[PDB]
């Protein structure tokens, strides 16, 4: 079991086979001399051992997920309501622009400058917060009904039912990767 | 072309690869030449330090 | 100061001049693309793609513009032998000129890089010295050759958005450029396949950027530092210098050899293909196909197409060639103009006739004329002074059947001799030596002058890789050795 | 060790018993120059002894057949392997040793172990002197031996059509490949060839002057007459007059060294320069590139009857060459030639 | 009269129809 | 002496920042010998097939690929 | 004795009395 | 102002081999050049 | 050490190698490569 | 399937290892307690 | 210890090696004598040339199955 974990987090679980997230130590070498009008020149010594991301790492998981179940919950309903497969979609649309049936004005030429302006400037602003509680979980408008003021420190787990939906859903989605070109 | 005519026509009439002489001939030339490569790399492998890096070693 | 082989190592301590000092070779290599395809289209002849194609008129660099898609021109002409209505942009005149545009811009951008040295982007914070990360400046380059790699493998290779890759036939007479699909079983590493190179960059490019990843991240060993002296900037070049001759041997192994890589359409046939028999048994494959359904020999031999005549040639052979016999395959014996015929040999007694064909070492070759069971019965002899093979005495006739002499039959024991002696070197042709003034002895192809070069720079690359291997290892003992190392004996 | 001081792993442990000072040096090269090393001196020894070459090339060349040293090799496979590699586990040997030597397998195996030898040996004389904390030139030198061996045994045969033209291991075998590349490849006229004798034949040159310059302008350190015994290694200065053997040769050629650094490098370069160059060629030969003909010359000679150079003579000897050595040189081709066909002079 | 094999057995003899299966 | 600040030079300035940062010990080097060796072996695959040394009966193994 | 030394002679040394035996054997061998 | 500024040197026996050198070369290649 | 003379090892030694050597040349006129 | 080019292939691979190994296990015997 | 010239002088050495020498020696002279060298190696006896099929040399002429044809050329 590992040591560096397990606490303060919703997934109070030792899972790593290889501890991706575990600190290491480091230790910096010096810069090797290159000026040619010294007559040796050395390989570089040890300097400084440095004693030292699992917010990084809680961040990276989050938003993986997210996308997976907007991705997931996605492509089961508009194989549904449709009558199309999700890997088809694309090659349908870039035909005729539709949604839910519903023909949409838009050429697919207008769609790589309406994305990369409304979601490329929405991903600009994520990464311009400087706190990894408020990295992971903001507040402001994406808390409508109040989970702020709910704790989660303890043992009350109202933060921990995202992480395990954002797990499996990137594996059916893993799932609809190992299943769109072989099967 | 006039050298190269009179060897291969040497090695027709009289076979000098052959012969041991010839053979000698050939280990002085790449044992000559194998011991200016040897002889001149230890030499320029055990200079010792004089110049700078922005010199050649030859000054 | 410096000798003169030591001058460019100015640039071995600031990275910014690295920077200038690798985008002008930039812009040349670019320059030279540009160049190099502007020469070529002016002096292309696109008349007849399927006797003077390509790779016979001493065309380098056009055949790697047509291997990944660009088949037009702005002069009407494409490469399949029609008319381009809609050219575009990507033609080879729009590519020629994309280069040097491309080569103008790097040009700049090495100005630029060459005052603005001093960057506060090359100096390390708080040791305020100029340093490289180079664990993660290749973990950055890394991933982006893993994302081009991907992106090439998966959209231009596979026309899901690019183009696609030439592909032709096994012998070389129906090729175009049209998408491939992955061959991800055992087929993907059979090179001749096409499928095999969508496949490779789309699993290589997905791995070069995995593992670009992995040396973003993941910092290397302290023991793995100092023993590949990782802190250097030319162990990296060393190791680059091992990563270039090995690619070059792999790439002028794969033209000399052929692949799916290399088609035959754009390169020319391979000394492969002339010394095992490939067309020649295929144009027997042919002919046994239309006399055993029931037809004559010279409505058969007129069922063969000329271009793959032309392929069972010793002149398109590769291996024919000089070092000094310099430029197109057209130079040495002509301009290609029609397909002779097949020249067939029967003797006084009614029994057929076939020339030892030369093997591609002889310059110079006796021509014999065995039976079918493999026999000689007659040859030019060298001594006519008591010969008992002479085509004069065993009285060898020539009939042609198909191209420009069917139906025609030669028993003059001048001409015959003159056909025996073409016949030795393939199928006959006829050529035009006033339209280049050609010299008569053949040349080699591109498929053999690439080789040449890549195998030649692949050497000359070891002893580079040997040499700056040598520089990082012993960079303490550059300038010469201690006063006190006679410690090293007993 | 490394100045932050770990703990040594089981690699320390054996970097320091490889890198020992006993009595030959195995260091870490020596896991691959001695398996390596061994099994190609190994391979030619026995190959030269009881290995036949009666099945890949008809023609005997074992000591058990009747060979003697020079006319005895390790003969190359058939033409019909091309360029297999003749695994004693591959397709065409499948386990089976016996067959695997006449076939012509152990040619590869003396070939491929050869080739990993070398670089066993240049790996070795890295480690040396890295160890030893001098320079490395003893190894970039050897550069120019793996240039040759490199181009000669592994890249010639790849661009020709098998592992048969290759050279065998062996003396007279050795001598018709020296005689296959006049009468096909006209490689005397070749010129890195040409650049590849001025540094073989200039490097026996500086071999010889600078062993009796040296030899000849010694500074009288003894009494006797023999001047070996008037040296001590650890002396600090040199054992014979530069100034003198400058003055000497100012004089008699006109031109000397003055600097005995740049002596030394040249006699490092010019064989390494000669051997890279013509390392050069034999890479344009394996695609029959050659500098066969003077072509100014051939249809001058072909429109005048009576226009004879050297040059001319030596495209008919290799004529002469390639037409009576092919019936017996190359048997893949099974091509007869009747005896009225082959070129002949007048009466011989 | 003559196979595809043995016409380019006498013209070439490295062919690889020639060369192949040529245990007979 | 400080060096020239440029916009671009700050948006790249943490990728050129840990300089001479490295793992003590081993790290991932038996991790990369697994690596090595695969990749050794990999290269040993294409080398038999482009060789005919090692035979799979899916491939042709020859121009003919290009038929089917 | 089994050192490095007495390896390196007798890799040598052993093979080639061995042959020398054989190749000795072989200027007897008439047909 | 930068601190990597060095001079090449090339004192007159490197003129006199490098003058030899390509015009040897040019005796040697220029043959097969002018063919 | 000592218990035998090098120089007499030396010269027995170099006697049947010089001995074997004949055989050697013997053979090469007799038997197998003889020419007869 | 699998052929039996492959199959010796994979047994050199294995006794590629053993070769490989048993060098390797030679000198980290020779290493640890000296015979 | 032992540098080359003890060793050579001493008469433990040559109770040693003008046993195991001789021996070898002979098992050399046995190898080929006993004709296990022309089954090892597959070299043909001076009666194994030519057999009544052929008079010519051998040649291999076909890659994979060389294994069979060679010993159909051989004779078994
Ligand atoms: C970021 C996630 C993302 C993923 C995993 C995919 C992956 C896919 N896209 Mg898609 N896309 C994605 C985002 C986007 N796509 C597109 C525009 C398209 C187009 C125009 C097409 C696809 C197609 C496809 C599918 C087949 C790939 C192919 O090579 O078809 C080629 C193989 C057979 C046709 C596959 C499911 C293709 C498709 O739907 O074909 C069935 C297709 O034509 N995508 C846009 C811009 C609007 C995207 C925005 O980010
Ligand atoms: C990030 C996830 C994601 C992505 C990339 C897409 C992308 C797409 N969806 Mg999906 N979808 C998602 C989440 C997602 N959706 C979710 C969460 C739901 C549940 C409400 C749906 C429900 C849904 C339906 C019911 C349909 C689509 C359709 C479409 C396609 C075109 C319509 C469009 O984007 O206009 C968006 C315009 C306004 C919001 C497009 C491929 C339509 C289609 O034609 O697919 C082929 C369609 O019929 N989607
Ligand atoms: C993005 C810009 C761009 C584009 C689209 C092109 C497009 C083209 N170029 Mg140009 N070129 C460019 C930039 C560009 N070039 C620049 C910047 C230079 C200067 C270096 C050149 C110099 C150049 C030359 C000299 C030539 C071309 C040629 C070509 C044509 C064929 C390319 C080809 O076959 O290469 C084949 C490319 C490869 C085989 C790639 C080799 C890379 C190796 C395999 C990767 C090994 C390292 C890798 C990191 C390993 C890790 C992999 C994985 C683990 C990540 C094509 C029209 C050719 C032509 O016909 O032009 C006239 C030609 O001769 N280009
Ligand atoms: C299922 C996925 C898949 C598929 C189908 C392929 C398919 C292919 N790969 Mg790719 N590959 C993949 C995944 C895949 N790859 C992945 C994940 C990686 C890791 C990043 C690679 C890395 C890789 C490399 C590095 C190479 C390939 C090559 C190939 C080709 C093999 C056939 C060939 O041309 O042989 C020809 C190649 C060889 C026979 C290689 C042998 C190497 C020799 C020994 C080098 C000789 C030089 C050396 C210094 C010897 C001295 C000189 C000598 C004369 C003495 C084929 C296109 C090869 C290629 O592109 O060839 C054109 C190649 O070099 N692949
Ligand atoms: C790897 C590089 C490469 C390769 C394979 C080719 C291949 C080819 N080129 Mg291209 N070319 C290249 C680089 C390359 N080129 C570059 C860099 C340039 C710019 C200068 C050109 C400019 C160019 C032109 C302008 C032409 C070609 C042509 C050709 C074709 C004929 C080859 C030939 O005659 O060789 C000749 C080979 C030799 C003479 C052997 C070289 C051996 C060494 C290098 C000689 C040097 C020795 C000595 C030091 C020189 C001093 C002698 C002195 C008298 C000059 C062939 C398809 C011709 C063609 O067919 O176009 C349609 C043509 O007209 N090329
Ligand atoms: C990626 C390839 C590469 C790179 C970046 C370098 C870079 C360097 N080398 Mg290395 N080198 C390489 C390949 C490379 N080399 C190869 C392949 C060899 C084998 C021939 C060598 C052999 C070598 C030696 C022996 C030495 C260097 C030295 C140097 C340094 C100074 C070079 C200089 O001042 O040249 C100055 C060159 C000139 C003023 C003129 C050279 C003209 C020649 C004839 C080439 C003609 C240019 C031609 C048009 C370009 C075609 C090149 C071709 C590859 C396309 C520099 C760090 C030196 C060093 O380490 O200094 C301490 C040094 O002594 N190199
Ligand atoms: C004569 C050959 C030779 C020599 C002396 C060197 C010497 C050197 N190389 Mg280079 N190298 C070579 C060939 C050579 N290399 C080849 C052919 C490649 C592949 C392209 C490389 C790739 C390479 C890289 C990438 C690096 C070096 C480095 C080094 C240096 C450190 C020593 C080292 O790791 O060696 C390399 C080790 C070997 C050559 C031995 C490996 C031999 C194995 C055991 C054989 C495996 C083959 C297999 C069993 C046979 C099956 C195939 C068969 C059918 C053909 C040193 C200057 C490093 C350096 O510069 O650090 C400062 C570095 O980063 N080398
Ligand atoms: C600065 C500019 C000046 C620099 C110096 C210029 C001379 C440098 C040395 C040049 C050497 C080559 C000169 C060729 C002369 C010639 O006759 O060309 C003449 C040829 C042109 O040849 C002509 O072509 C015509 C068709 O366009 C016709 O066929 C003509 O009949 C034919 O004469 O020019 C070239 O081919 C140049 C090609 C250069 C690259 C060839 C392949 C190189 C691959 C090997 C690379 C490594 C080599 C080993 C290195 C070690
Ligand atoms: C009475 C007989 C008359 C004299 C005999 C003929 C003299 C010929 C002298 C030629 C000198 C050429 C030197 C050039 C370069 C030169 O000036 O060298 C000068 C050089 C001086 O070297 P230093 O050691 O003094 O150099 C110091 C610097 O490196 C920095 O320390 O001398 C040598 O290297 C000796 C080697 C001469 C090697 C001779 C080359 C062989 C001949 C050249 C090819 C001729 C082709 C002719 C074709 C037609
Ligand atoms: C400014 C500018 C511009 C322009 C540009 C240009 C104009 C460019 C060009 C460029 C170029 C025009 C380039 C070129 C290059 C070339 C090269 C770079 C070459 C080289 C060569 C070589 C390298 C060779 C080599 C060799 C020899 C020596 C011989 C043979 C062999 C070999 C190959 C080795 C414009 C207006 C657009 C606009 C923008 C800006
Ligand atoms: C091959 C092989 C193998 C086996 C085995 C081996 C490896 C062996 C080795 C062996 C050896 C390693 C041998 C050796 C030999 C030697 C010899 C054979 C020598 C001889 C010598 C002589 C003959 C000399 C003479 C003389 C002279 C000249 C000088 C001095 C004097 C006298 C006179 C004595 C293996 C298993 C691995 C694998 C497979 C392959």
């Amino acid at each position: 079991r590992p040591e560096w974990l397990d606490g303060s987090l919703p997934g109070d679980r030792g899972f790593d086979p290889l501890g991706l997230s575990k600190p290491s130590e480091f230790v910096v070498i010096g810069v090797d001399e290159n000026d040619q009008n010294a007559a040796k020149n050395n390989k570089g010594s040890v300097e400084a051992i440095v004693q030292a991301g699992l917010a990084r790492f809680r961040e990276c998981e989050l938003i993986h997920g997210r996308w997976a179940m907007l991705a997931c919950l996605g492509a089961l309903v508009a194989e549904a309501t449709t009558g199309v497969s999700w890997v088809e979609a694309g090659k349908v649309e870039l035909d005729g622009a539709s949604y839910a049936g519903l023909s949409l004005p838009f050429s697919i030429t207008q769609l790589i400058w309406i994305e990369v302006i409304l979601v490329g400037g929405a991903e600009f602003y994520r990464n311009s917060e400087t706190n990894p509680e408020k990295r992971c979980y903001p507040g402001g408008v994406f808390d409508p009904l109040k989970l702020a003021s709910e704790d989660e420190e303890r043992a009350f787990r109202l933060k921990t039912a995202e992480i395990k939906h954002a797990r499996l859903a990137m594996v059916s989605f893993f799932g609809y990767g190992v299943q769109a070109l072989s099967t | 072309s006039g050298t190269f005519n009179f060897m291969i026509v040497f090695q027709a009439e009289h076979n000098i690869l052959m012969h041991p002489f010839h053979m000698l001939g050939v280990a002085g030339v790449f044992g000559g030449s194998l011991f200016s490569a040897m002889h001149g790399s230890l030499v320029t492998s055990s200079l010792i330090r004089e110049t700078t890096e922005n010199e050649s070693a030859n000054e | 100061g410096l000798p003169w082989y030591r001058v460019h190592t100015v640039v071995i301590n600031d990275p910014g001049r690295l920077i200038s000092v690798h985008l002008m070779h930039t812009a040349l290599v670019s320059g030279w693309a540009g160049s190099m395809a502007l020469f070529e289209i002016s002096v292309f002849d696109p008349s007849d793609p399927v006797l003077n194609p390509m790779w016979r008129q001493g065309m380098f660099v056009l055949p790697f513009m047509t291997r990944l898609g660009i088949t037009q021109s702005w002069g009407g002409w494409t490469i399949s032998g029609e008319t381009a209505t809609n050219p575009g942009i990507w033609s080879y005149e729009g590519v020629a000129a994309a280069h040097i545009i491309l080569s103008g811009a790097l040009f700049l951008a090495s100005v630029w890089h060459w005052t603005y040295w001093d960057l506060e982007l090359f100096r390390d914070p708080r040791t305020g010295k100029t340093a490289l990360d180079l664990p993660k400046i290749f973990g950055i380059h890394l991933f982006l050759s893993g994302l081009l790699c991907f992106g090439f493998g998966a959209f231009h290779v596979t026309g899901v958005f690019g183009p696609g890759i030439w592909v032709s036939d096994p012998y070389g007479l129906t090729g175009r450029v049209q998408p491939v699909a992955p061959s991800w079983g055992a087929d993907g590493f059979d090179p001749y396949n096409p499928g095999g190179i969508a496949s490779h960059h789309i699993a290589a490019g997905i791995l070069g950027v995995l593992a670009g990843l992995f040396h973003l991240c993941v910092r290397p060993s302290i023991r793995l530092y100092f023993g590949l002296s990782m802190g250097s900037i030319e162990t990296v070049l060393s190791s680059s210098i091992a990563a270039v001759f090995w690619a070059a041997f792999v790439v002028a192994g794969t033209m000399w050899y052929g692949s799916a890589a290399t088609p035959i359409e754009l390169f020319g046939p391979t000394r492969y293909q002339w010394d095992q028999g490939f067309f020649q048994q295929e144009i027997q494959k042919r002919v046994q196909a239309s006399l055993a359904e029931g037809a004559s020999l010279s409505d058969a031999w007129s069922r063969i197409p000329e271009k793959l005549a032309f392929y069972d040639y010793i002149g398109n052979n590769p291996a024919k060639g000089g070092l000094f016999r310099t430029g197109a395959m057209n130079s040495g014996d002509g301009i290609a103009v029609g397909w002779l015929g097949h020249a067939s040999f029967k003797d006084q007694e009614g029994r057929e006739l076939f020339v030892r064909r030369m093997p591609t070492f002889f310059e110079t070759f006796p021509v014999l004329l065995l039976d079918k069971d493999g026999i000689v019965r007659a040859d030019v002899p060298f001594r006519k002074a008591e010969s008992k093979y002479s085509i004069e005495q065993v009285g060898v006739s020539v009939t042609f059947y198909g191209g420009e002499l069917d139906g025609l039959t030669f028993t003059d024991p001048a001409t015959v001799k003159k056909y025996a002696r073409k016949a030795q070197l393939g199928e006959i042709f006829e050529f035009d030596r006033s339209t280049l003034q050609s010299d008569g002895v053949f040349r080699s192809s591109p498929r053999g002058w690439f080789t040449f070069g890549h195998v030649c720079f692949a050497l000359l690359f070891f002893f580079g890789h040997i040499w700056h291997g040598a520089r990082t290892i012993f960079r303490d003992v550059f300038a010469g050795i201690d006063d006190d190392i006679n410690d090293q004996v007993e | 060790i490394g100045t932050y001081q770990e703990k040594r792993t089981w690699f320390d442990d054996a970097d320091d018993w490889l890198r020992q000072d006993r009595f030959v040096f195995v260091g870490w090269s020596g896991l691959l120059l001695f398996p390596c090393a061994y099994f190609a001196l190994g391979g030619w020894l026995t190959g030269t002894t009881f290995v036949t070459s009666w099945y890949t090339h008809g023609l005997a060349t074992s000591y058990l057949e009747g060979c003697n040293f020079l006319t005895a090799a390790v003969s190359t496979p058939a033409n019909s392997m091309a360029h297999s590699l003749l695994f004693v586990w591959g397709p065409e040997a499948q386990g089976d040793f016996t067959r695997w030597c006449q076939l012509g397998g152990l040619w590869a195996f003396v070939a491929l172990h050869g080739a990993f030898g070398l670089i066993g040996f240049m790996l070795r004389q890295f480690e040396i002197a890295r160890s030893v904390n001098l320079r490395p030139y003893n190894a970039i030198a050897f550069s120019a031996p793996i240039a040759v061996f490199v181009s000669v045994f592994l890249i010639y045969p790849l661009g020709q059509s098998g592992w048969f033209f290759a050279p065998s291991f062996g003396v007279a075998a050795i001598f018709r490949f020296i005689l296959f590349f006049q009468g096909f490849h006209n490689w005397t006229l070749n010129p890195f060839h040409m650049m590849g004798v001025a540094g073989v034949l200039g490097a026996a040159l500086l071999c010889a002057i600078h062993g009796a310059t040296v030899e000849n302008t010694l500074f009288e350190d003894g009494d006797g007459a023999n001047t070996f015994r008037a040296f001590n290694p650890t002396q600090a200065e040199e054992t014979y007059s530069m100034v003198t053997a400058n003055r000497f040769w100012s004089q008699i050629f006109g031109v000397a060294f003055s600097n005995k650094r740049w002596l030394h490098f040249f006699m490092l370069l010019v064989p390494v320069t000669g051997l890279w160059m013509s390392a050069i060629g034999v890479v344009g030969l394996a695609l029959n590139l050659r500098a066969y003909d003077f072509v100014s010359q051939e249809i001058r000679a072909a429109e005048d009857p009576e226009f004879e150079t050297f040059y001319t003579k030596n495209i008919l000897l290799n004529e002469g060459i390639r037409a009576w050595m092919a019936a017996q040189d190359q048997p893949h081709e099974r091509l007869v030639f009747p005896e009225e066909v082959l070129p002949r002079g007048n009466a011989l | 009269v003559t196979l595809a094999l043995d016409k380019d057995d006498p013209a070439k003899e490295d062919s690889v129809k020639g060369l192949r299966k040529d245990i007979n | 002496e400080p060096g020239l600040v440029t916009p671009l030079g700050t948006l790249l300035r943490p990728l050129n920042s840990e300089a001479g940062k490295v793992l003590p010990g081993w790290g991932t080097t038996v991790l990369m010998a697994v690596f090595i060796l695969l990749f050794a072996a990999f290269l040993l695959i294409i080398l038999e097939i482009y060789n005919s040394s090692l035979i799979l009966d899916d491939v042709s193994m020859s121009w003919e690929t290009l038929a089917k | 004795i089994f050192t490095v030394r007495w390896l390196a002679i007798h890799g040598i040394a052993v093979p080639t009395i061995f042959f020398l035996g054989a190749i000795t054997a072989m200027q007897f061998i008439q047909r | 102002p930068n601190p990597n500024k060095q001079v090449v040197e090339l004192n007159r026996t490197s003129l006199y081999w490098g003058l030899l050198l390509i015009f040897v070369l040019a005796v040697l290649f220029s043959s097969y050049i002018f063919n | 050490t000592g218990r035998i003379p090098l120089w007499l090892v030396g010269t027995v030694v170099g006697t049947l190698a010089i001995g074997l050597l004949a055989v050697f040349f013997y053979g090469s006129y007799v038997g197998l490569g003889s020419s007869l | 399937a699998v052929t039996p080019s492959l199959k010796n292939f994979l047994g050199s691979l294995i006794a590629g290892a053993t070769v490989l190994g048993g060098i390797a296990l030679a000198i980290t015997a020779v290493s640890k307690f000296d015979k | 210890e032992r540098p080359f010239s003890d060793i050579l002088t001493s008469i433990r050495y040559w109770v040693i090696h003008s046993i195991t020498v001789p021996a070898l020696f002979i098992a050399g002279w046995l190898f080929v004598s006993t004709g296990l060298a022309y089954d090892v190696f597959g070299t043909p006896r001076p009666n194994e040339y030519f057999t009544e099929d052929r008079q010519e040399a051998p040649l291999i002429t076909d890659r994979f199955n060389a294994l069979e044809q060679v010993k159909k050329l051989s004779g078994n």
